[PDB]
């Protein structure tokens, strides 16, 4: 029953801005942590950054500190991502992820639900 | 694919509300975050500490206390409790 | 007569206040009359009628919405989701 | 730990009047509804009255309309009801109750507390 | 049909003594477990005392025990409670019922049909 | 120091319905039994319900009976008039009296005190 | 418009909590309702009958009993006791 | 040496069950000490402070809260609701 | 040492009121009860008034009950009669005056010391 | 109707111990707080110990700390105050007080009753 | 420096006598009234009698009425309590004291200074 | 409603002394620094003394240091001025005065309120 739509995805150059989104459903979204993770070519999925239920304490990776912003709101189900002063290297497939664990934002794990992703191109 | 839960696990999983004796791995996850969630057995400070002592659960994992930071008890857990179909 | 709640409904009464895991029926309804009121999934103009759609109570219930006048859905649910000790 | 007391049931003449009172605990009086029922010899529960949380708004069964007042003071947790032209089908054991819906004025359930009762004989 | 007639009410001194009666008919008194409750002026019903059908087995609450005793005369069909030791707070409408429920004879039975009382009063 | 603030009146259509409020301070509203009273377009003052502190003692004009119900909230310092099936000529300005005697719920008095009202109009306008 | 009530419907008044030396005339009443109520001088059975033969209220109305339903004894007294300023 | 309250300390005497209109400055005291607890205007957390704020007794005393560590409040409320037979 | 000054005396007619004041110092104030008293043109010495020491029990002559008040200002030292309605016999030197004893503030009670006193006149 | 009668007081040499009680009457002792309290010659009045009316907590003066114990019996409503390491200083009539306000274990009052006392001598 | 020496105790059957003296000094004994008062063994203070200054008014407890005599001699500041018709329940520390007040002889009067006492023994 | 009243002057001889007294009510006397000043014939105001509200820290003008002494006494509501080896300049009328703030006792406080004052006349 578990369903995550991401989206806005797309193509842009070193510098530019994207906004990812992920509606989410099949499950009690505002009870859950809420994660990002993202696959580059060659390479095995990155946990990106994390945000608790509520939306007040979010985590990130170093390798995007203080450039990507995660966010989230409850009434729609839709979890957010804010990538700005994109990278080549942030190039890659992007997935919104449902811990098993309620609690846990701040790493990924083999059994969470994620979908089927949206595609980032930065160049 | 999908697995058939040993008892124990399964009263579990039932008192978490997840329906019928088939499920797959993510499922039985889902649910045991449930069953953790409302059974309060975490720390409310320290959230990824679930102290399961006095718990069907403790009895499972054959443990008191642990960090969902170590999945080991969890996937000996899994191994002895989840039947392949 | 004691009960206990499978943990989705359990979820509810303690977001209505209640405490412990053990219950008899009928503190198991008075808590869900405390959780439609508190929620406030009534109708104000029409306040026999839950509109609880999108919200646990009608997720566990399997409908948008309900009559206090007809028991049948609560029925059901209590069914599936008290276990008799 | 909801107690409900109900009182001020006795024996009265046909034409008389009578007031009960319901001293109720254990739960937020001002937020529910509340109800009167009665049980006459060898019948099943009959709902008499009820009364919303606020106390302006009112709901009388057929038998009783025009005669009974119901009546609630949430200051001091009790629910009245106020019979007057009493008749001899009247006479039961007349039981306070909450409702398990905080809105259910109009209607008891199965799973609804009663207090003990009070009984009321009216004869002669 | 189903009548219980209740008797031997008066007016006796604390320490005193009365023997309460209950004449039923209508129904098969001998196959029914039986109960006396009672309600002080102004109060509500209180549950005083319970008796099996073939009245060996009996039932009291804690405020009468070892002061009240119930008994009962199937080939008369008549329920009697014998109080002794009477005390001020006994003062009450005593009323005989039937249960609705044949074995039913504690605290809480429902009861099916019960008498219009008869008054015991305790004062000095 | 004694206040009454009726409020609720309004227009409606005959036989419609309407629920008046008075909220009081200054006094220990539930020492006193209050009044409702009304002001009909060139009449006088006409007395129309009263009801005792305890709430469970209520008096009516002939001309309201079975119409309207007075009740009381003493945790809410609140009076109410709960008026069904209106007609035409109980159009006026209706206000809420505290008596000068504790007691007095069956009429009105020179001395009592009142609110500034609340207007109610019944019409098919 | 104020009044200054004659000393002994003053005294009457102080005693009922009055503050001050002048009033209204709806003051002064209001403060005598709350005399007969605190000092119990009203019938419980029918409250509107005044039984005041050994207060010092009995002393300013020259009675002994009377109906506050009717005006006129207290007309008299209000006459003869406040002094328009 | 009796003093007779004015009827509105009279009043919350009565309440905590003292009878008559006479009485001593320490029996008028000690039922004030019986209203306060029987009324339950104290805090169970902090038994010496009372909250009399919509109370009777708050308003005698013209007072939202007070502290019986400071008996001041208490005097003037006695000086001007005690009178000396 | 003791010291006791009145003031706030005056012309006033019939009906009139006035606050009489009296500075205290040269002892511990707060300790003593105080008095009033008062000399009519001949009259001789009239007791008016007295307050105990914490300012809580009054005392008054029968002839100015209901009109006149005493209160002290313990944190200010200093006494007070408000005199309302007053009246022609009112007319006299009101004095302030120490009792010998802390607990007298009643007639008849030991002087002390007293003021020099302050003149008040009612009259037309 | 509050009565408190003391006894237990006598004669003992400085290092000795003595045992005083306090009945207490005419008030519902186990709903009140209840004082000791000391008068020793030429002293003003010394508030001494205190406990709630449960009887699990105390308070003392820092001149009897460690050496005078209070408890108390409400099934005898008594209470009592143990008394070690007696010196010289120690000398005084001792009372039992009844405070005002039912929840005040740590000072006294003006409002306070006392009873007669018990006299406690201290001297080698 | 105020001191009371109390001396002339000892042991005497029913029906005998005993003469109590008390000697004071550090005050100026004339000007104060005395008294005496007792505590009989594990009992608690009963006042006895007292004298005025001037020594010609005298005041008694009940129980001592026309036995006990109390007297004293200014001139030797010294007081006296001369005890006749003794009776077992007489048995008693007796202490003389000195009032706070001057004129204060009778039951009640607050203590200023008071002597450690002495033993009266009456029995057979 | 401040009240300040001098006492004390008079004539003395150069070498003598003197104390002054001011009487203080209308105002928390305790809470107040407290001063005094002086005017000779015509000479204008000089400020002389002053002294804490708690009265523990003193200060005085250069022309009498060593020979007067400040000093209160916050339980009778005095201020005092002690002044010895007068000389004949220290002639002057002397007044008590209050600062406008608590803590000013030195010279240049703002008054708030000042006495009538008190002649001081040092010669043969």
């Amino acid at each position: 029953e578990v369903q995550l739509l991401e989206s806005g995805g797309g193509l842009v150059q070193p510098g530019g801005s994207l906004r990812l989104s992920c509606a989410a459903s099949g499950f009690t979204f505002e009870e859950y942590a809420m994660l990002w993770v993202r696959q580059a070519p060659g390479k095995g999925l990155e946990w990106v950054s994390g945000i608790n239920a509520r939306g007040y304490t979010t985590y990130y990776a170093d390798s995007v500190k203080g450039r990507f912003t995660i966010s989230r709101d409850n009434s729609k189900n839709t979890l957010y991502l804010q990538m700005n002063s994109l990278r080549t290297e942030d190039t890659a497939v992007y997935y919104c992820a449902k811990p098993w664990y309620p609690f846990m934002a701040s790493k990924g794990s083999e059994f969470d639900y994620w979908g089927q992703g949206t595609l980032v191109t930065v160049s | 694919n999908q697995v058939r839960p040993k008892l124990p696990l399964l009263k579990i999983l039932h008192a978490a509300g997840a329906q019928g004796e088939m499920f797959t791995v993510k499922e039985v996850m889902h649910y045991l975050g449930q069953y953790i969630m409302v059974k309060q057995l975490y720390d409310q400070q320290e959230q990824h500490m679930v102290y399961c002592g006095g718990d069907l659960l403790g009895e499972l994992l054959g443990r008191q206390s642990f960090s969902v930071k170590d999945p080991s008890p969890l996937y000996d857990m899994l191994r002895k409790n989840l039947v392949t179909l």
